[PDB]
RNA sequence: CCAAAAGAAGUCUUUCUUUUGGUAACCAGGAU
């Protein structure tokens, strides 16, 4: 649409958009490039918060600096974060397995305040982990996402809870900061208003008000509209302020001797001394918009103060007395109204920035307590700000953060979808927030503030259900964390085109209508009544005059995902959710192919995610290969694209990437070059249309179960192609020299064939499991001073020769041909991690068909695996010998209500065959708003319904009464769709038309061949005797305590006793069951299991006298 | 057709220079050929270009 | 045909073959049910190939 | 219970004897 060589994909939308979908990454890397500071974004905050522009590296170096001894005779400051250039390219970084990072220096100037001696350094800060320009990080060679997180804003936050005994309302507040002390105050059943500073037991406000320096006459004097806070100051018990501070030292300071200074100190400390308590600018914002206190002057300060405290304890009270609105002195007022904490008003957003930046600032942290710790045992004049920093805490904190986090995850490759969705996902866990094992039913709904800013659909099925969600298209953050979304403003009725991005609350604030509305034209509504959403989610009719803001789309409230779903609104929530999770489990094929029928997001998507290679500069292509492309640019110079071909990713899955220009060809800026996995000429396209029969078939597609035509198989319709990774090193040791060689103890020559002239296996040779890939063998120690042995080694001169092969085999159930091999020595001064002489990697490719028991499914929601794939002779055909693909049974279709499948098939076999709406005399009715050449299609015509402004009914019917004969003037589908089909294993016509169309469906990476697994006998475990677990292994089945239960239930006794001795662990019954079998005698009687006796053992370590008696 | 063999290709996931597709396009290419032979034994044909 | 159950080197190349020529088959019935049950069938048989 | 080496018999490749060699916990992601 908006790209320069897109494919003509026709639309049936009616509405216009006024706004185009913004970058679908755009919020990992403008959050990024605001922790390093970059230009780019000083552009787009000057043209915006030109206030106070500053990074997040800038923050950090800020608030820590000056670091100062007690003295003050000495300090300690940072400034400037400066980067070099990153110190390889991307594609190395991955090849080699090095993490993709750029050097940091900062100036660090040390004075001294008794000899104004100044001393400035570069300091040398560690290698920064750099983002690409996809949204990923390259740690370690692997590619990795940092996830936003879902918090809880630091505020205020009133709230109130019914009281059993009295039946009270019985309210509170808490003031939660960012990295500090917490303070309550609530109403109890008795009417007193009290405070838990900290964490202690609750006291009266008047102690805490006293504290502050308040006599009892100025309490009284503005806290004197309420009968609770003169009963609370009345039976008080405490005069005088300092012992009102005596009594909170004596809560907060346990055992340790009261006095004046300690505990004029103590308090405000705590709470307003800011190296102890913080509130970031989120905070203060909050507070501040809470309680209407500094509207105007901006926010510079971090810390609580006196004004605050005395604002939410009158706020308190005044909420408890039933009050509409409360004025502060020296600010607006504001309403008293409690809180809702799963308001998207109050929850933020911690972005990929953020949590970087936290992670500097304990580093830093750290870092500091160092240096003034460093400061007083060094002699001054010899102090340098060299010798004071250590840097070792501070890239320790970054190793941490970036291998070891619930956050920070291995970027999800399976296809291209599934890293777009990756990269836009906003999860409530974390280091941080709440727990998957403690998260209520409250948090997991769906708040009518989302609308537009996280999709209600895509969301995880399992118990992650509510707690992981996506970032819709339009929504963007802003710099507080706060997630918006554009709305088109209406002036006077006349919806206008200024789009205006607002947060959940001022979207609160106003009246929104609806995008699908009937504009005349004129930015007019047709009628004065349409729905809107009013304060609390409230849809309703008003008249279109207090209409103040419009959505700018349908498709507004939807991700990515969910998107490309095509008639969405005729399925339910429940199946569309199913739906949009199952598109990102979709495996690549060896060829593509793009739907028939989409929603016009796929090409978007692709373009997006990054899996295509798109012409950075307009020019005219010179040379075109399956390696490279090279384009000519208009001035001179010229440059070589190169391209990923049978690239593994982080799943398993191929990576190919083909070129889609020829070497004459003229591309333009933006244009796609080469394809991807899952795209077919830049458009997304994760599996193939079939030709579909939904009826009933002998029963073999019973229940979710499905049959498939052979053709699929011959044709390689539905194949993939999977790789697998295998490596193994030559370490050092204390003994030393590990060698990879083809000289391996015990091996023969037969055994030694595929092995080239120093070990690794040849390229192209095929392996089967327990083949070995990498000759090694290591020093077999027990290095032994036996004498003639000792003797001979020492003068003679006998060689060691301890060798004990660790060669690497492929491991069970695994197969393919060597497609490639990567070796890495230390000969080359090649980077290894330390200690490490050699590291070899062998790739195995596999080529794997569709079978039986593997799952497929739809864009709908519709799964299921195969149960049979018939003959191409023995399946229903149309009357023109064409045999149906798939069949789908009838009675999950109805039940299911996802009834979009159907529509799906109709207009996928209107555009197959192609149509032709006849307007001799008059355009028919039901074709009057349908647009323009949309009258008539060739056959195999790309069309696209976006996801709630689509394809109506009445058109599809009126397009499948008319559509194209296939050769011979023969209609094979009437206009209800359906066709008569031919039985073609006994011959006869079934007796009632079937519906027939073309349906999208994709094949999911839940193949059998990674399913299956059987086991005799094998490897056992050591501390207990029991089999090990897992097909790598070998392993057995696991029998566990509910098929225990169901065995007694049964009353089978002897089953059960042979399971549970000598199939598991019986040392002595497994070899004699094993030779009774063999030898044909009957099975023996079995033991004592072994892991009773371990648990004997180890109730005995616990200093217990467990004895057997008889 | 039962097999190839591209004198420059080992396996069939690499790409030979010069030519626009890799080797797992030409052979789902050339699984298209329409052949007829006349004898039992297995025969070989030749493909030769520059 | 797996390149190690025949004697073949690295660079052999199996592919799967297809030794079908027919390529789209119908048919249609043209059944005279007259009132003196005088009866017979009329099947018309297409045949397609490669 | 398996591999390698040597000796003996026959078969043209098996048997007998001797020697050497022979796993877990965390975190994360999915499925029903």
């Amino acid at each position: 649409n908006s790209v320069p060589g897109a494919p003509n994909r026709v639309s049936f939308a009616k509405l216009r958009e006024p706004l185009e979908v913004p970058g679908l990454l755009d919020v990992q890397t403008d959050s990024f490039e605001w922790l390093i500071g970059s230009p780019r974004w000083r552009e787009s905050a000057a043209e915006r918060g030109d206030v106070n522009p500053v990074g997040g590296l800038e923050e950090v170096l800020y608030e820590l600096s000056p670091i100062e001894d007690f003295s003050g005779s000495m300090s300690l400051s940072f400034s400037d974060p400066r980067f070099d250039d990153v110190k390889a390219p991307v594609d190395e970084c991955k090849d080699k397995d090095m993490t993709y990072a750029a050097p940091l220096f900062v100036t660090a100037e040390f004075i001294n305040n008794n000899t104004g001696e100044i001393k400035s350094q570069t300091v040398f800060m560690g290698d920064f982990p750099m983002m690409t320009e996809k949204g990923t990080f390259i740690i370690n060679g692997t590619e990795r996402v940092v996830v936003s997180q879902l918090v809880r804003s630091p505020g205020v936050y009133f709230d109130e809870t019914i009281d059993k005994s009295t039946d009270k309302t019985l309210h509170s507040v808490k003031v939660i900061p960012s990295r500090g002390a917490w303070l309550e105050f609530d109403v109890d059943k008795r009417d007193t208003v009290g405070v838990r500073i900290d964490r202690k037991r609750r006291q009266p406000v008047t102690v805490l008000l006293k504290a502050l320096g308040w006599t009892s006459e100025q309490i009284v004097e503005r806290f004197g509209f309420s009968e609770i806070m003169r009963s609370t100051l009345e039976k008080d018990n405490t005069v005088g302020t300092d012992e009102a501070l005596l009594d909170i030292y004596r809560k907060l300071r346990p055992g340790e001797p009261p006095t004046k200074e300690s505990a004029q100190t103590l308090l405000e400390n705590l709470f307003f001394k800011e190296k102890r308590y913080d509130l970031a600018r989120v905070g203060r914002y909050k507070v501040n918009k809470k309680l209407g206190l500094h509207v105007g002057e901006p926010i510079t300060s971090s810390t609580l103060t006196e004004e605050d405290v005395v604002a939410t304890i009158e706020y308190l009270v005044r909420l408890h007395e039933g009050q509409t609105t409360m004025t502060v002195p020296g600010g607006v007022e504001v309403p008293v109204e409690t809180d809702d904490i799963d308001h998207f008003g109050n929850r933020r957003l911690r972005t990929v920035g953020e949590l970087i930046q936290n992670q500097i600032r304990v580093g830093m942290s750290r870092m500091e307590r160092v240096v003034r710790e460093r400061m007083t045992t060094q002699d001054v004049e010899a102090i340098t700000p060299q010798t004071l920093i250590n840097i070792r805490p501070v890239v320790a904190a970054i190793k941490e953060f970036f291998g070891t986090s619930q956050l920070s995850q291995f970027m999800d490759q399976n296809n291209p979808l599934s890293g777009l969705t990756h990269k836009r996902r906003l999860s409530a866990l974390g280091p941080g927030g709440l727990s998957r094992e403690r998260a209520g039913l409250e948090v997991r709904d769906v708040h009518p503030s989302h609308y537009g800013r996280m999709c209600p659909i895509e969301t995880p099925e399992g118990p992650n259900i509510g707690l992981i969600g996506s970032l819709s298209v339009y929504a963007r953050v802003n710099p507080f964390g706060f997630i918006e979304t554009p709305y088109r403003k209406v002036v006077d009725g006349v919806v206008s085109d200024e789009i205006v991005y607002l947060t959940a609350d001022e979207e609160d604030r106003h009246v929104v209508a609806q995008a699908n509305s009937p504009i005349d034209a004129d930015g007019r509504f047709v009628e004065p009544r349409v729905l809107v959403r009013r304060k609390a989610g409230e849809v309703e009719y008003v008249p279109s005059s207090e209409v103040d803001y419009m959505d700018v789309s349908p498709r507004q409230m939807v991700s990515v995902a969910t998107a490309m779903i095509p008639f969405l609104e005729h399925d339910d929530a429940n199946r569309a959710l199913m739906g949009a999770n199952m598109q990102r489990q979709a495996v690549p094929l060896v060829r593509s192919e793009a739907p028939l029928v989409g929603t016009g997001m796929e090409l978007r998507a692709a373009i997006d995610a990054g899996d295509v290679v798109v012409a950075e500069e307009s020019g005219v292509i010179e040379e075109v290969s399956a390696d490279y492309i090279t384009v000519m640019h208009d001035n001179g110079t010229r440059r070589t694209y190169r391209m990923r071909k049978f690239a593994r990713s982080n799943h398993g899955t191929c990576a190919n990437q083909c070129p889609i220009v020829d070497a004459g060809d003229r591309v333009e800026a933006g244009q796609v070059i080469a394809d991807g996995p899952c795209t077919d000429d830049g458009e997304m396209a994760l599996g193939k249309n079939l030709l579909v029969a939904i009826m009933p078939w002998e029963g073999h597609n019973y229940e979710d179960a499905i049959i498939l035509s052979n053709r699929l198989v011959e044709e390689d319709v539905l194949t993939s192609i999977h790789i697998e990774e295998h490596e193994i090193d030559a370490r050092d040791t204390k003994l030393g020299a590990e060698e990879i060689t083809r000289d391996i103890p015990n091996i023969s020559d037969e055994v030694l064939a595929d092995l080239d002239e120093r070990g690794i296996v040849r390229i192209g040779a095929e392996v089967r499991d327990g083949d070995i890939l990498v000759g090694k063998v290591t020093p077999k120690g027990e290095t032994e001073l036996t004498p003639e042995e000792r003797l001979l080694r020492a003068i003679f001169g006998e060689k060691a020769r301890e060798v004990r092969d660790t060669s690497l085999k492929v491991p069970h159930g695994e197969s393919g041909k060597v497609i490639g091999i990567r070796v890495f020595s230390r000969e080359d001064e090649d980077e290894l991690p330390a200690g490490v002489n050699e590291l070899v990697r062998v790739y195995v490719a596999q080529k794997r068909k569709i079978s039986d028991g593997d799952k497929l499914a739809g864009r709908h929601g519709n799964k299921g695996v195969i149960g049979k794939i018939l003959p191409v002779e023995d399946m229903p055909f149309l009357a023109d010998g064409t045999p149906v693909d798939i069949i789908l049974n009838t009675h999950g279709v109805p039940r299911r209500m996802n009834i979009g499948q159907i529509l799906e098939t109709h207009l996928g076999w209107c555009a197959h065959s192609g149509w032709k709406v006849d307007a001799a005399k008059g355009v028919p009715d039901w074709a009057a708003r349908l647009p323009d050449e949309l009258l008539e299609a060739q056959p195999n015509a790309i069309v696209s319904t976006p996801v709630f402004d689509g394809a109506q009914e009445a058109e599809l019917q009126g397009l499948l009464s008319c559509t194209l004969p296939n050769r011979d003037g023969d209609v094979l589908v009437d206009a209800d769709g359906k066709a008569m089909l031919f039985d073609g294993r006994s011959g006869e016509p079934f007796p009632y038309p079937v519906t027939v169309g073309y349906m999208y469906i994709m094949k999911l990476h839940h193949l059998v061949d990674d399913k299956i697994h059987a086991r005799s006998t094998g490897p056992y475990s050591m501390i207990t005797q029991q089999p090990l677990g897992g097909k790598a292994q070998f392993g057995g089945q696991r029998f566990g305590e509910m098929e225990c239960w169901a065995m007694q239930a049964y009353g089978a006794a002897y089953t059960l006793q042979e399971l549970l001795t000598i199939k598991s662990d019986d040392t002595v019954g497994r070899v004699k069951v094993y030779e009774a079998i063999v030898k044909g005698e009957n099975i023996p009687e079995p033991g004592i299991p072994e892991s009773f006796k371990v648990l004997l053992k180890e109730l005995q370590s616990l200093c217990l006298n467990v004895e057997v008696l008889s | 057709v039962t097999s190839i063999r591209i004198d420059g290709v080992l396996h069939e996931f690499t790409t030979v220079p010069g030519v626009k597709e890799d080797v797992t396009e030409i052979i789902l290419n050339l699984k298209s050929l329409v052949v007829s032979s006349e004898e039992d034994e297995p025969v070989t044909m030749y493909l030769r270009k520059q | 045909v797996q390149n190690r159950a025949s004697g073949a080197e690295i660079g052999r190349i199996p592919v799967d073959s297809i030794y079908s020529p027919v390529l789209k088959v119908t048919y249609k019935v043209d059944a005279t049910r007259v009132e003196q049950r005088t009866d017979f069938d009329k099947l018309i048989l297409d045949v397609e190939t490669k």
